[PDB]
């Protein structure tokens, strides 16, 4: 389990694994249903089908286990041994493996210098091959064979001359006799014409016999190894004419005979020689050939296994034939493929037994080879073997691949026991850490524990009686159930589970109904909505699992979302509206009892219950001792003649009753919050509470906030009648004026003075102006009292666009294929659309639905790719010895006379760590190795700093992984990241979580294609794939003079760098936009055409820091366009995992291949060991590569096998004979060992616990 | 060399010379020449080496003529194998098995019957093709006589269906074929084709038919827990009884070991009569049959 090897399995290994020969094709008997002898499903080879029974019906008893039956040879043992015992099929003629031959040429490898079409010709029995030639023996006796050929030519010419003389005599004789007989007037001309026709035909066959002799001579003269011969007649006449000189064969046996004598070390030698000198695509050919051949040199596995003689068989359980109801049978397609191979092998053996024609034997060997190929890969070549006539049979590989393969459907993700699922309901009566399971769910989940406690409580005599009562379901079972499930957490989980908070451990609690009762305060972190969403409940089982549920997983410890550090367990739908109504100012609502002193909040509550004081009214309310005053009230303390402090003393405040209640919700140590709460300030309050109070106190305060928010939202005066939604009264006249001027334009267009396109453009412009103006009128119309504004201005639920298109006009709405109708929807949803206006609304609606479906699909795909590329990076050191960092800006866009901090400081500089101390006047403002929060950043920007050096992960160098300090504080705990936290998966999920939340598509292309770059999720995936964007913006290599060259066929730009640097020319199309000055000043910074720069050349000509900044800035500017906030360290992790590979050149002294994928640490180690040897180091360039290519090119082939290309990497590992170290997480999920992240580390599992001496002395 | 080797095989047949009557009778005479010559060579008698080489030349010519007859007759076997295609066996495999039938056919030919090769070869072609179809087409092997019985029953059932236009009762088919109706039920139960395990269910792609079936051989954890608790409780109730009674019951059903022992078998080591040992045995069964020591075992069945 330390190491998991792979390689080519030669026939010796197959025979070692095998336990017999599957000689016969049949599987089971047709009446007794017993497995056959020495055939498929054989009990002698694979093992018995029952337990400790044998085939011949004897030896049914268990006592004499491990013996061999004399009658039938079946070993008596368990029935599960048929899951692990394999045999083999002995093939009469060798066949090739379809994985290596007929694949990617990087894995075919050109090990023999043959074209793939030549292989198709040779091993599919359509063209011959010469396997061996006695070249030195052929060249030794050249004068003798030349003399024999000369003798043959001489006798050919002699017999031609004799035949010519005889034909001349015959022609003269017949001409003389037909001119002397005089049978006809011109019969001599006819016989002469016939004679000359005979002349030309016999001369033709003479030149033809000469031609075949010449062609066989020049064919034999240039015969060598690796020679093919398509024509069977030509090879036959070489065999007949010339003997024991060249050896050839037919089919895959030719490859075996070539490979047994194939000399490959000198092949690598001369191939290195042609690597050293040459030019062109020959370099690439020899490069791939040397990268494949050198695998067989260093490794000890012989290359014999590419062509095979034996075929191992799957054990019979894994290709079962199971009995069903009604007598029907169901078998796997592997049994059918094995049956086909066995039938054809038996028929080939039968043909080899007797004397058979070569065409029939060759066709039999071809169909055998094709059947073996179909067994290894059904559908790789040609029409797949269908079978029933509907679908192709699934081969071995066809279930090692894809969504139906073992890697992705049964190894990474598995079904589980002790799990349950039902719909969800909201329960406000629960705490933060409680969930309500039904009775049936809790009984079926906790059934074995219930039986154990029932036997312990002796309600049942033994286990069977306990099970009988549980199945019957008596009330004592429910009582002991309620006694059991407490102090036993369960894992709740939603199916999408987009991010880390999709699994949260609650404490179960018995409730009635058939639905899981769930705290509303946490349902937004699940993305849960109570509309039939079904949540599965998984049960942690051992002590370790429920301990990790209690400590790591509890719902009262997951306040802060790891995506941005913002609180996520304070939802907004209903409680925020209640607190808004509780704490808002009295505007538009009649304030009763406005401006009267109150002794305490109790007297105010009594007055409010009486009815003479409204909830929001500016009153002077005195507060008892211990209440902390507001942040703004401490300096404006009540004026004092003697020295006094208002910090712990009583005070009077000008605040409403509702704010006093709200500060009764918050803890006593919190300062009196004295403003409109809404949502954003509530998020800030919850963030401050989480940052400055322990977890249990924060859970209690949010539970109080939930309860009071619901209580006051019931009485908040929100409701939606149709009078509450109000249309602007000015909308009628605004629309009337705009349609009047539209009518004026329409009669203006009717005269043809303007085109249709210009009219459409100006019409959509003026109608956009109209909808913006009526939106402004709508904002100016509504008061603060109506509930729609009260639930949209409080951050509760809704945006201003929705209220704009319910009250005001719906505005402009798109057509099919992304254009705009000149006529907008002038009717509001309160007024109600007309027929066709509603039709054009449906145009946009269905496109939006299809867009969000495809968007969530591609978001899941990007999330998976990010998880693969960004995994196996884990915090593994406490601190580095480094001091280098990143120059992240802190103060930007300062005005005249003032300094302003950066706008995106909250996602970039926050939650990081300083690389070194900062000084402005010789004194440190912020110490090194501390987090950067609000107060410290405010102090720095007040002192007058412009940029800071943050110790980020891109500059982190370490012996293994990354350290905690260089990564920065974790955004999910609010503290420093613990050693072992799997930061890579958290980063990948945080990038992939708002993929469905982007909801972006290009509104209009402007009538031209290609002018607009990719937007939204396609832009993000194009950035992370390191691909060249669709809008390419070239960058000048050096500063110099740049001018345009407007060639008519294709535009052209030319930049001439100064200082004697070489001219570089960039090709640009005849497209509309180019922003560079002709004969103007240019440098490396700017871009010749506005567009997305290709980041490959950015890295090439600017540096690693510049390309890191560019990538981070681009993805963050995509994400910030929608409102989703992702911290930049999550991107920086993927970018660091992205630039790790380095491309090397001129590696003539570093003794490895130049111009491939080389790891950075390995390249540095090679440089160190070659400068230790004295040789000059090889050059190297960093290579920005995509997430997919970096995921495939990994050390552990199990992780790459679990990814997309699972056939290429398996063949690659088999050829390279690479064994993977099990450092990683996919390769530890598959095996079932503990993952090396978090609790699974070595430094945590190696603890020994013992009580102290005074502890055992006490008891 | 490309896909669809059926086309490649058909072109590999090539433009073989079709044989008019005198040509194939001359070829058959050359077959006999080669065969009788190699038969003469097979004898151990010593002849002239030149005569031996001449007979070897005749044998080579006979082998060449046998080959030429094969490539001449691959056309007829392809034309006949297509008559029985698309019935669970591949077309080229049918061609190859018909080729086996044809090489069996020509070996058993004589020129005494002045008939064409078609009317004699077609019998062996049909016989070998239907024998291979009986032997190898189905996943479960069915013997050839069962196959001919079942497809004769199928064809006469089809004749009944096209005759009276209705599905006949199995009793009518049994009495019109003179077998018992239970035999007819048995043979149409045997004549069934298995359905592949990997059939898709519907719109969903990941859900296959193979994951829906359970296995009866799978161990149930409840059953194993019940078994080990039954063993523990049986040991406990054995310890509850007297030591001598526990000893005598431990051997009567051979509880201690894997083998039970008779009353005469234990009458030597302990030394009592058959009367007394069976009396104390039946007393132990009666004592365990009392309802006091029953609830600890009645639910255990
Ligand atoms: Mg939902
Ligand atoms: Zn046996
Ligand atoms: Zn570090």
């Amino acid at each position: 389990f330390d190491e998991l090897r792979i390689g080519l399995a030669t026939a010796d290994d197959i025979r070692q694994w095998s336990h017999g020969e599957v000689k016969k094709p049949e599987t089971i008997n047709y009446r007794t249903l017993k497995p056959e002898k020495d055939g498929l499903f054989c009990e002698k080879i694979f093992g018995p089908t029952r337990d400790w029974e044998c085939y011949c019906g004897k030896y049914k008893r268990v006592r004499f286990k491990g013996i061999i039956c004399e009658r039938c040879g079946v070993e008596v043992t368990r029935a599960k041994v048929r899951r692990e015992r394999m045999g083999h099929i002995e093939l009469a003629a060798p066949v090739t493996h379809i994985w290596y031959f007929k694949g990617v040429p990087s894995r075919l490898g050109y090990l023999l210098d043959l074209a793939p079409k030549d292989l198709e010709k040779v091993i599919y029995f359509a063209a011959y091959m010469i396997t061996f030639v006695d070249e030195e023996r052929r060249t030794r006796d050249l004068p003798s064979l030349e003399a024999h050929v000369s003798v043959e030519r001489q006798q050919i010419e002699q017999r031609r001359d004799s035949d010519l003389e005889a034909r001349a005599k015959k022609l003269e004789t017949d001409l003389a006799e037909l001119e002397a007989e005089g049978a006809k007037a011109d019969v001599r001309r006819k016989v002469r014409e016939g004679a000359e026709r005979e002349m030309k035909q016999l001369r033709d066959r003479a030149q033809r016999e000469i031609d075949r002799l010449d062609e066989v001579w020049n064919r034999f003269k240039n015969l060598k190894v690796q020679d093919l011969e398509g024509d069977e007649l030509l090879y036959r006449e070489l065999r007949d004419r010339f003997g024991t000189y060249f050896d050839g064969s037919m089919g895959a046996a030719a490859l075996q005979k070539r490979l047994e004598s194939f000399d490959l070390d000198e092949e690598a030698e001369r191939l290195r020689e042609i690597i050293r000198t040459g030019k062109g695509q020959k370099k690439t050919r020899a490069l791939k050939r040397l990268k494949v051949v050198s695998a067989f040199l260093q490794t000890s596995n012989s290359p014999k296994g590419m062509v095979l003689d034996c075929v191992p068989v799957i054990p019979p359980d894994l290709r079962p034939m199971v009995q069903l109801d009604g007598g029907r049978f169901a078998t796997s397609d592997l049994n059918d493929l094995y049956r086909r191979v066995i039938n054809r092998n038996n028929r080939l053996k039968r043909l080899l037994d007797l004397g058979a024609p070569e065409i029939i034997v060759n066709n039999e060997k071809r169909m055998l080879q094709e059947a073996v190929d179909a067994l290894f890969d059904n559908g790789r070549r040609g029409r797949p073997v269908t079978g029933p006539g509907n679908r192709p049979l699934k081969s071995l590989s066809d279930m090692l691949k894809g969504k139906q393969g073992r890697f992705r459907q049964n190894l990474l993700g598995k079904r589980v026991d002790y799990s349950a699922r039902s719909v969800i309901v909201v329960g406000p009566q629960l705490k933060l850490h409680q969930c309500g399971l039904p009775k049936a769910m809790a009984l079926e989940l906790f059934k074995p524990f219930v039986m154990k406690r029932l036997v312990d409580l002796n309600h049942a005599q033994n286990i069977k009686s306990a099970k009988r009562m549980v199945e019957r379901g008596r009330t004592v079972v429910y009582d002991v159930l309620e006694e059991v499930i407490a102090e036993h957490p369960v894992l709740l989980n939603r199916a999408p589970t987009l991010h880390r908070l999709g699994i949260q451990a609650f404490e179960p609690q018995l409730v009635e109904g058939k639905a899981i009762q769930i705290h509303p305060l946490v349902c937004t972190a699940f993305n849960a909505d109570f509309d039939g969403d079904q949540m599965a409940v998984h049960l942690p089982l051992s002590a370790e699992a429920q301990a990790e549920a209690r400590i790591l997983m509890l719902s009262s410890n997951n306040i802060l979302k790891p995506a941005d550090g913002r609180p996520v367990t304070m939802p907004t739908q209903d409680m925020v509206l209640g607190l808004f109504f509780l704490t808002t100012d009295s505007e538009g609502r009649s304030p009763k009892g406005e401006g009267r002193a109150f002794g305490s909040s109790a007297e105010a509550i009594m007055a409010f219950d009486a009815g003479d004081l409204t909830l929001q009214a500016k009153i002077d309310i005195r507060f008892p001792v211990g209440t902390i005053p507001p942040r703004g009230f401490e300096p404006p303390a009540r004026e004092e003649g003697e020295p006094e402090w208002q910090q712990g003393d009583t005070f009077t405040l000008k605040t409403t009753l509702g704010r006093a209640l709200f500060n009764e919700l918050l803890p006593e140590d919190y300062p009196f919050v004295d403003y409109e709460v809404g949502k954003k300030q509530l998020s800030e309050i919850v963030n401050d509470l989480a940052e400055r109070y322990p977890k249990v106190i924060v859970a209690a305060t949010l539970d109080n906030l939930k309860a009071a928010g619901f209580f006051w939202a019931t009485r908040s005066g929100v409701t939606v009648a149709i009078s509450d939604i109000v249309v602007p009264d000015a909308k009628k006249e605004i629309v009337k004026g705009y349609e009047g001027q539209d009518e004026k334009v329409q009669k203006q267009y009717e005269r043809g003075l303007i085109t249709k396109e210009e009219r459409t453009q100006e019409l959509i412009a003026i109608w956009t102006k109209a909808t913006n103006e009526v939106a402004e009128a709508m904002n100016d119309n509504f008061p603060k009292t109506n509930p729609v504004s009260m639930m949209v201005n409080s951050g509760a639920r809704g945006n201003m666009m929705q209220m704009r298109q319910i009250a005001g006009m719906r505005g402009l709405v798109s057509n099919a294929k992304n254009e705009t109708i000149p006529r907008p929807i002038k009717a509001s949803f309160r007024e109600g659309l007309s027929v066709l206006e509603y039709f054009i609304s449906t145009h946009g609606a269905r496109k939006g639905l299809a867009d969000t479906a495809l968007r969530t699909a591609d978001s899941g795909y990007l999330t998976r790719r990010l998880v693969d590329v960004s995994q196996d990076v884990i915090i593994r050191e406490e601190d580095c010895g480094t001091e280098r960092g990143l120059k992240l800006p802190i103060a930007t866009r300062d005005a005249d006379g003032t300094l302003r901090k950066a706008e995106d400081v909250e996602t970039s500089v926050y939650a990081r760590m300083l690389a070194e101390d900062v000084v402005i006047d010789g004194k440190v403002i912020a110490p090194a190795n501390v987090d950067l929060g609000d107060v410290l950043i405010d102090a720095l920007v007040a002192h007058g700093v412009e940029e800071v050096k943050t110790r980020s992960i891109l500059t982190c160098e370490s012996q293994v992984g990354t350290c905690a300090m260089c990564y920065g504080r974790s955004l999910a705990t609010g503290k420093l990241v613990d050693i072992g936290e799997a930061v890579g998966i958290i980063a990948a999920q945080s990038i992939g979580e708002p993929g469905t939340q982007l909801t972006m598509r290009t509104f209009h292309t402007g009538g031209v294609a290609g002018d607009d770059i990719t937007q939204g999720l396609p832009r993000v995936v194009e950035l992370f794939e390191a691909r060249t964007p669709k809008g390419v913006a070239p960058i000048s290599e050096a500063s110099g003079r740049v001018r345009i060259e407007e060639t008519e066929k294709t535009k052209k730009i030319v930049v001439t760098p100064d200082d004697g640097s070489d001219e570089t020319a960039f090709p640009i199309s005849k497209r509309a936009r180019l922003l560079v000055g002709e004969g103007d000043h240019v440098e490396v910074g700017q871009k010749l055409t506005v567009g997305a720069t290709n980041p490959h050349d950015v890295l090439r000509i600017l540096g690693q820091r510049a390309v890191q900044v560019h990538l981070v800035g681009e993805v963050q500017k995509v994400y910030n366009s929608q409102g989703v906030s992702i911290h930049d360290k999550h991107i920086e992790i993927i970018i660091r995992q992205m630039l790790r590979r380095v491309t090397i050149i001129e590696s003539g002294d570093a003794e490895l291949l130049p111009g491939e994928l080389v790891e950075r640490t390995k390249f540095e180690t090679e440089n160190r060991r070659v400068v230790q040897e004295g040789g000059h180091p090889a050059s190297g360039r960093p290579q920005l590569m995509g997430i997919t290519k970096a995921s495939l090119a990994t050390e552990s082939w199990l992780s790459a096998a679990s990814f997309q290309e699972t056939t290429r990497v398996l063949t690659d590992a088999a050829i390279n004979a690479k064994s993977d170290s099990l450092i990683g997480l996919k390769e530890n999920v598959i095996i079932g060992k503990l993952i090396p992240a978090g609790t699974g580390l070595s430094r945590y599992r190696n603890i020994r616990v013992e009580p102290t001496e005074e502890a055992k002395a006490a008891m | 060399a490309t896909a669809d080797p059926v086309k490649d095989y058909l072109k590999q047949i090539g433009k073989v010379p079709l044989l008019n009557a005198e040509q194939e009778v001359e070829l058959a005479k050359r077959i006999e020449a080669g065969l009788f010559a190699e038969d003469k060579l097979a004898n151990s008698d010593k002849l002239a080496p030149k005569l031996k080489r001449e007979l070897e030349i005749i044998a080579e010519d006979g082998r060449r003529a046998k080959n030429h007859l094969l490539e001449a007759n691959l056309r007829l076997v392809v034309s006949l194998a297509k008559r029985y295609t698309g019935r669970g066996m591949l077309f080229l495999d049918l061609i190859q098995e018909g080729n086996l039938g044809l090489i069996r056919a020509v070996e058993k030919f004589d020129y005494t019957k002045g008939y064409k090769f078609s009317t004699y070869a077609t019998w062996w072609i049909r016989q070998a093709i239907t024998r291979a179809m009986a032997d190898q087409a189905r996943t479960i092997r069915i013997p050839v006589h069962m196959v001919e019985v079942i497809n004769k029953l199928a064809r006469v059932q089809r004749q009944m269906l096209q005759d009276l236009g209705r599905e006949p009762t199995p009793e009518e088919l049994a009495k019109e074929l003179d077998m018992t109706p239970e035999k007819v039920i048995e043979v149409q139960k045997y004549g069934r084709e298995p359905i592949s395990l990997h059939t898709p269910l519907g719109e969903d792609g990941d859900s296959e038919f193979g994951d829906l079936i359970e296995d009866s051989e799978a161990v149930v954890p409840a059953d194993a827990v019940s078994f080990t608790l039954l063993q523990e409780q049986l040991h406990s109730v054995l310890d509850t009884l007297s030591e001598r009674e526990a000893g005598v019951v431990s051997m009567r059903f051979g509880l201690t070991d894997g083998q039970p022992k008779t009353l005469d078998e234990i009458g030597k080591v302990y030394g009592v009569t058959r009367e007394r040992i069976r009396q104390i045995e039946s007393k132990t069964m009666s004592k365990l049959r009392h309802p006091s020591r029953s609830q600890v075992l009645r639910d255990y069945l």
